């Protein structure tokens, strides 16, 4: 499968798993509130730190605005509806130098499964 | 884990 | 203004400063999604380290379903439509140790003060 570097500095690395949808409505838009699920795992460990599948609520934010983890917000830009990808954060697009809580370490690399289901304005 |  | 404890370690302490709406049908549940606007500092040094209003985008979540740190969760749960306070959270209810990224040291207390705006099942 093709990885798309979506950063030049090989920092947020696409995986593309399940093509979504096409169609320009099918692309969510800055702004626009996104629904996803999500799983994040260490990358060092593949141990699982948050998912949204885990209490099956569907995450919403609103996409560009800083309401996420900038790779979140990068990642999902590139996203059409229905589009499962796997993307690979490196620290400075997840939790940094410092880490956050218990389960992520500083200079953690971050992977994440996320599903775009649907969005809206 | 937000905000942060 | 009146402070109330909303747990019995002291480490949720909330003040309303405009109430909210009064009747059941104005005070959320746990699943719902609710609509905030927040703004949260650091006790000690005062310097703020997120904000809804600096994009001027109302931040959504679901109601206890560790979206968000515990001390949102259980001071959301508090309020009533409209409601807006200030609550202060010992590290227990925000980051605790570790503290999260560059702007939150371990340790650390939080002030927020969160409008709820609204909330639907």
């Amino acid at each position: 499968l093709e990885q798309v570097h979506l950063t030049e500095d090989g920092g947020v690395v696409k995986t593309i798993l399940r093509k979504g949808e096409g169609g320009e409505e099918n692309a969510p838009k800055k702004g626009n509130e996104v629904t996803v699920h999500y799983v994040g795992k260490l990358e060092s460990s593949g141990k699982v730190f948050d998912s949204s599948r885990e209490r099956n609520v569907p995450f919403k934010f609103h996409l560009g605005q800083g309401e996420v983890i900038k790779g979140w917000d990068i990642c999902v830009a590139s996203m059409t509806k229905n589009e499962k990808c796997s993307v690979r954060l490196d620290s400075k697009y997840g939790y940094g130098e410092e880490g956050c809580g218990e389960s992520i370490p500083g200079n953690s690399v971050l992977i994440f499964e996320i599903e775009l289901i649907s969005f809206r304005e | 884990a937000l905000p942060f």
